[PDB]
């Protein structure tokens, strides 16, 4: 657990557009009760200002459900604060590397309890990154027997005005 | 994990309340009723010597 560097010169508008969930490694435990059927997840990232507008796109029992959410800046480049809606706690969510057109590796804390996760713009990724996510999550000290690997098909855009959280 | 918030599965009820049954109901009613009538007459004479 600690700050470690965004990426080097964080462009919210190179990083705007549709990324791609290749996989997640944490403790949270859902992730594994009930951990199954994890549905395929998108995501399309807007610049706001510093901040981004973020809307995931994913399927609910096939309900396609857009989730809208704020990466509000923190002043620091690439290192974002999610607000609490009365929500268990803020997600400080530091863009640790990117390629804007393949790959970002997300850090995401709340309260200290930390999760990482890679984004791609292709369905094929380089297994070079997969293994570099790896060895970060090695690095993250969190256990390969964490990383849930998320279907490759089944993305969803475009989630009904009624299948929106608005969360902002 | 997208899931469901706990918060507010139960209320406390005053104890004036006997009863607050949660009851989801609907009916619908719908009546259409369109009624239209053209009649027309054309009625000539012509008596010449």
């Amino acid at each position: 657990i600690s700050t470690i560097q965004p990426k080097a010169n964080f462009d919210a508008q190179q990083f705007a557009g549709t990324w791609l969930l290749v996989a997640v490694g944490s403790a949270c435990r859902f992730l594994q009760e009930q951990g199954h059927r994890a549905e395929a997840t998108t995501l399309h990232v807007a610049p706001q200002g510093t901040a981004m507008a973020v809307s995931t796109f994913r399927k609910l029992d096939g309900i396609c459900w857009q989730v809208r959410q704020l990466y509000g800046d923190t002043g620091v480049l690439g290192r974002f604060l999610l607000q609490a809606r009365d929500a268990r706690g803020a997600v400080h969510v530091v863009v640790a590397e990117t390629d804007y057109q393949s790959f970002a590796v997300l850090y995401l804390e709340r309260a200290g309890q930390l999760s990482v996760k890679l984004y791609a713009r292709s369905l094929p990724v380089s297994d070079s990154v997969l293994s570099g996510f790896e060895q970060r999550v090695q690095e993250a000290h969190l256990t390969e027997d964490q990383i849930f690997y998320f279907p490759k098909y089944g993305f969803c855009e475009a989630a009904d005005q009624f299948h929106v959280l608005d969360e902002v | 994990r997208l899931y469901y918030g706990d918060d507010e599965k139960y209320f406390r009820k005053p104890y004036n309340f006997l009863k607050y049954h949660f009851e989801a109901l609907a009916d619908t009613g719908i009546s259409s009723e369109f009624y239209d009538n053209a009649n027309d007459l054309l009625s000539k004479v012509k008596k010449d010597k």
